[PDB]
């Protein structure tokens, strides 16, 4: 028989998750008020 | 030159609406991405753990054939 | 040998999918017309 | 005070452009998310189905060693 | 009728801010999606490759039982 | 024993990835300048 090996990739999108959270915070702090 | 003032009002509210929902869009996308990462990585870990177990079994099976083939 | 168990996680982002579809509907219904 | 009217026009069109493409962005993200969910869950189901099959095989192998070890 | 000119300025900058970050949002979402596709497909390929290997092993085991069961 | 078969699904969201890249290019080319 054969020597089973797995070698599974692991997903790393922590930066994208965190950068998208920062976008959602920088927007929504972009309200535009007016007048007097 | 009277509609200008109303038009500035309309753009103002539409802009604040758009930003609020772009905000929501980003957060909801972030939330989906986080769940995907957790599940994909856990499913990978299981397969790895599974192959280790399958390898122990094949070793024990190989040992049994050798014990019985020479003890015969 | 060993007692192979799987315990696979299943992905549930139906709420996020559906909430993002509602965002795409609430936008695009945000056209801003003008004049007279 | 003449550019104001043209500027309101420019923001209007740019706003309606932005919303249209934010709309498209959300739908396209939704579509990717749906495909990911379907594939990740199906691949998980297969692995589960696979382990059941691997367990039946190891049981049948274990039975064979026992039958031959005592019938010997 | 003096605030109109300042208000057009405010919407202008806020619009260019919003588009810049909607741009960033799309690119960051694209980048996450690309990584997910690569990982999900590679993990699938491994499982497929793994099952082939597990099938070769079960065949070799089945052959051994048959050789020893008739040579006995 | 049993005839193990895998039948793994493969993910194809190349169109969505590419269409989202085009959105990010069509935005950001939507700056709005003014005056004289
Ligand atoms: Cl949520
Ligand atoms: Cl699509
Ligand atoms: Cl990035």
């Amino acid at each position: 028989g054969k020597n089973l090996t797995a070698d599974m990739s692991k997903l790393n999108i922590s930066a994208e998750i965190q950068l998208i959270n920062e976008i959602a915070h920088n927007v929504s702090n972009m309200r535009v008020e007016v007048e007097a | 030159q009277n509609v200008l003032v109303d038009d500035v009002n309309k753009l103002a509210n539409g802009f604040n609406q758009l930003t609020a929902s772009v905000s929501k869009l980003a957060l909801t996308t972030s939330s989906a991405l986080q769940a995907i990462q957790a599940v994909v990585n856990q499913n990978a870990a299981q397969v790895e753990s599974l192959v280790s177990g399958i390898t122990e079994n094949f070793g024990a099976i190989s040992t049994n054939f050798k014990v019985i083939s020479q003890r015969l």
